[PDB]
């Protein structure tokens, strides 16, 4: 299942993923494309902060789902 | 009156949760 990631600047990215993919993996996808590291980028879905210890299916995320990326400070 | 950096879009900002909204506004204010 794929998911769209809109950044704070409006940059939309489509990354193919799987229902058992870990949030830490999706974050790496934006890293290889947007060059943003995991310790600073944050993914939020429905006002909920995704945890690096869970899977997309655990957050009820489905294909064509869109997530929000928030930049940290470090 | 809200001021957004040259790299922040308002459409995606209001779509973020308030708790995170405040943290991002507090950062633009401490330096703003």
């Amino acid at each position: 299942m794929q998911i769209f990631v809109k950044t704070l600047t409006g940059k939309t990215i489509t990354l193919e993923v799987e229902p058992s993919d870990t949030i830490e993996n999706v974050k790496a996808k934006i890293q290889d494309k947007e060059g943003i590291p995991p310790d600073q980028q944050r993914l939020i879905f429905a006002g909920k902060q995704l945890e690096d210890g869970r899977t997309l299916s655990d957050y009820n995320i489905q294909k064509e789902s869109t997530l929000h990326l928030v930049l940290r400070l470090r | 009156k809200i001021t957004f950096p040259s790299d922040i879009d308002p459409q995606v900002f209001y779509e973020l949760p308030e708790a995170v909204q405040k943290e991002l506004l507090a950062e633009w204010k401490r330096t703003g």
